[PDB]
C-alpha cells in the first residue's frame, strides 16, 4: 500500500552518461 | 550474407534513457546509473549503504501508477539486476522511494 506517489517533484534525467555515454 | 543473416550473440543495446523523480532527498537513495538490455535492467546505485545483506527492494512497474511488481532482481555489487523490461521502475529504500522511468523512442 502506498496512499501517496511515489515518484515525482523533480523528473531529472539520469541517462549514462556518468562520463561518457558508455566510453 | 549468403542468402540468410548469420546473426552472432543477441543484438544488444543497453537502453540508457531513463528518467529519476524520488521525493526523498538522500543521495544514497538515488540511482547513478541505469540501463537495460532486452530484459535485465541494470540499475547502479548506492547500495554500499547497505551491509548484512540488507539491500533495498526494487520493483516494477507497467504504468507509473500501476501495482508494484516484486519481480526478480539479483544485486551484483553495487548493481540490481531487474530481470525483466518494464517502462517503470520502482526503487524502495527502506520506507524511502524512486522511481525510475524508461523513456521510448520516438
Amino acid at each position: 500500500t502506498k496512499p501517496a506517489p511515489d515518484f515525482g517533484g523533480r523528473w531529472k534525467h539520469v541517462n549514462h552518461f556518468d562520463e561518457a555515454p558508455t566510453e | 550474407g549468403s542468402h540468410m543473416n548469420a546473426k552472432i550473440l543477441k543484438d544488444r543495446r543497453y537502453y540508457y534513457d531513463y528518467d529519476y523523480a524520488t521525493r526523498t532527498k538522500k543521495s544514497w537513495l538515488i540511482p547513478s546509473r541505469v540501463y537495460d538490455d532486452g530484459k535485465f535492467t541494470y540499475i547502479n546505485m548506492d547500495l554500499t549503504r547497505f551491509p548484512t545483506g540488507n539491500f533495498p527492494a526494487v520493483f516494477a512497474r507497467e504504468k507509473e501508477h500501476a501495482e508494484d511488481f516484486l519481480v526478480n532482481t539479483t544485486v551484483e555489487g553495487n548493481t540490481l539486476i531487474v530481470h525483466g523490461t518494464y517502462p517503470f521502475l520502482v526503487v524502495r529504500h527502506g520506507d524511502n522511494v524512486v522511481g525510475l522511468r524508461r523513456n521510448k523512442q520516438k
